[PDB]
């Protein structure tokens, strides 16, 4: 799926 | 207390009455021939419409079935005509599957009503979308693993029937009255029946379920439009959901 | 602790209550350029708290533990039930209405006058009007929203038996704390319970009208909110 | 609703059918 990525990008980093 | 087993007997009488016995009538309606196999292959060009005749004619057979259902409940058939209309187009389809369920099996995930064996192929072959279906067979396998009891189908059939966010509904503060009193007696009956089947959230389980039927509904009305014939062979069902 | 901690769910409530700031600009005078659609503004505010429905299941425990994939699809699932539960409970407070995440409120004729009433009326009245009777709070909100979270259906699911699993313990956790903290409530646990069949057709009639919307064009839906309507 | 007619045929008609 090269869609619907925002999300998967957000839940990649949330340690920050 | 007293007055609920009461409530649950009156239900449980009404629905074998009715209901419990739909399943074994449907030979009275066409079923296409090899339904009463449990091997096939059939015809590729085969023609389908007597098999998509088939399913709305069983449909609006069980829809009237659950109607006489409703009436044979005092407390249903004591609300507003209007009433009464809106918890029916709401939960008509809803309490179908909830008692087509029993017809269900695991083994095979086929529903077996009488001498017939309804397998998926035949509702995709009909022409229903394999999605939709798919989530109709998900529906049943999943209400299947919990093995309720004909006391606790009949009291998960009500609390669907008697829902206050049924569009249409006025009396919402009356309705909902019976719905959280058909709740509280579904709940009762299942804790004081503890353990060895009891996946204890067994009530936590059902109202996921009762939501499950919600989203599965929701697709019917869809479904009757993207069909065109379906609607015309049969009005009652499509009137229920529309 | 065990497993579904409730003391981590309520926290994961508390993280993203906001709780403050969010409401300031909103209550407070502001809107760049200009915004009276309440259906745009609630569409805007969707947008802002997708954003921090991410940081929250993040905090749910077990949560992040899921393959990348699973957790993608379980928030695709039902990111419109979580968002609506959430902003229904925020509005326990408000008069005929709701309160967005972004300090604006939406009365029961506004929603009318655009043409979104009955969805928004039944908002008001199977969940605000409903959780308000009963008082839930914070815990239990966080509690449903897990529930509602760990849909073992969602199709692609790379193990269906895990979140199976994980609901099930929110159901024990869930149990549990109501047992506790209200011994006087026998059957609060199945009261709370009965409102995710309501949830859910609304939460199906929102996404209908919200469909609706995005393709007469008009009443604009920012990025990650379009990003989640396309067809699951 | 306006609509909903066979529904009310339905229900009040006496069941034995005929
Ligand atoms: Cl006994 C039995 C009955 N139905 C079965 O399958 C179906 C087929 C179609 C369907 O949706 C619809 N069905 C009928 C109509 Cl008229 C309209 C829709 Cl949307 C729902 C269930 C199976 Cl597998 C067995
Ligand atoms: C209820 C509702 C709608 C849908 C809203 C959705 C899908 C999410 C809202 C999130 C908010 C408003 C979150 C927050 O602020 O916390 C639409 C627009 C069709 C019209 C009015 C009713």
């Amino acid at each position: 799926a090269k869609e619907n990525a925002l999300l998967r990008y957000l839940l990649d980093k949330d340690d920050t | 207390n007293q007055q609920q087993k009461e409530l649950v007997q009156i239900l449980l009488g009404a629905h074998t009455r009715h209901v419990g016995p739909l399943f074994d009538q449907f030979v009275q309606f066409r079923p296409p021939a090899y339904l009463f196999m449990h091997h096939r292959p059939f015809q590729p060009r085969g023609p389908v419409l007597p098999l998509l005749t088939h399913f709305a004619d069983i449909n609006t057979f069980m829809v009237q079935q659950i109607i006489k259902f409703t009436k044979d409940l005092p407390l249903f058939r004591s609300l507003t005509m209007e009433d009464q209309i809106s918890l029916l187009k709401g939960a008509a389809v809803e309490i179908l599957h909830i008692s087509l369920n029993t017809t269900f099996c695991l083994q095979t995930e086929n529903f077996f009503c009488g001498p017939l064996c309804y397998k998926m192929e035949d509702a995709v072959h009909a022409g229903f979308q394999y999605e939709f279906l798919e989530s109709i067979l998900h529906f049943h396998k999943n209400l299947k693993g919990l093995h309720l009891q004909e006391p606790e189908y009949v009291l998960m059939a009500a609390t669907a029937l008697f829902s206050p966010d049924r569009p249409g509904v006025t009396q919402r503060e009356e309705i909902d009255q019976l719905q959280e009193e058909m709740a509280l007696i579904l709940n009762n009956h299942i804790m004081e029946q503890q353990s060895r089947l009891q996946s204890r959230f067994l009530y936590a389980k059902l109202m996921g379920l009762l939501a499950d039927l919600r989203s599965i509904n929701n697709a019917y009305s869809y479904e009757l439009q993207r069909l065109e014939e379906l609607s015309a062979m049969t009005p009652l069902l499509g009137e229920i959901c529309s | 602790n065990e497993d579904m901690p409730v003391e981590r769910i309520l926290e994961a409530e508390l993280a993203v209550e906001p709780k403050t700031e969010t409401y300031v600009e909103a209550n407070m005078g502001l809107n760049p350029s200009s915004p009276n659609d309440p259906v745009t503004n609630i569409c805007q505010a969707a947008d802002k708290q997708l954003f921090t429905l991410v940081e929250w299941a993040k905090r749910i425990p077990h949560f992040s533990e899921l393959p990348l994939d699973d957790q993608v699809i379980l928030l695709r699932a039902g990111w419109n039930e979580l968002l609506i539960a959430s902003f229904s409970h925020r509005s326990i407070a408000v008069k005929d209405g709701i309160l967005l995440a972004t300090g604006l409120h939406v009365h029961r004729n506004s929603a009318h006058s655009a043409g979104v009433g009955a969805i928004f009326d039944r908002v008001l009245t199977e969940l605000v009007s409903k959780m308000r009777d009963m008082q839930m709070d914070k815990t239990e909100l966080g509690c449903l929203r897990a529930i509602v979270l760990f849909n073992p259906d969602s199709k692609g699911l790379s193990n269906p038996a895990e979140v199976e699993a994980l609901r099930e313990k929110v159901y024990a956790s869930l149990e549990a704390y109501c047992k506790h903290k209200y011994p006087e409530q026998p059957g609060r646990f199945a009261k709370l319970l009965l409102r995710l069949p309501a949830l859910r057709s609304i939460g199906l009639k929102c996404l209908e009208h919200l469909f609706f919307f995005k393709l007469i064009g008009d009443t604009p839906i920012d990025t990650f909110l379009m990003e989640m309507l396309e067809a699951p």
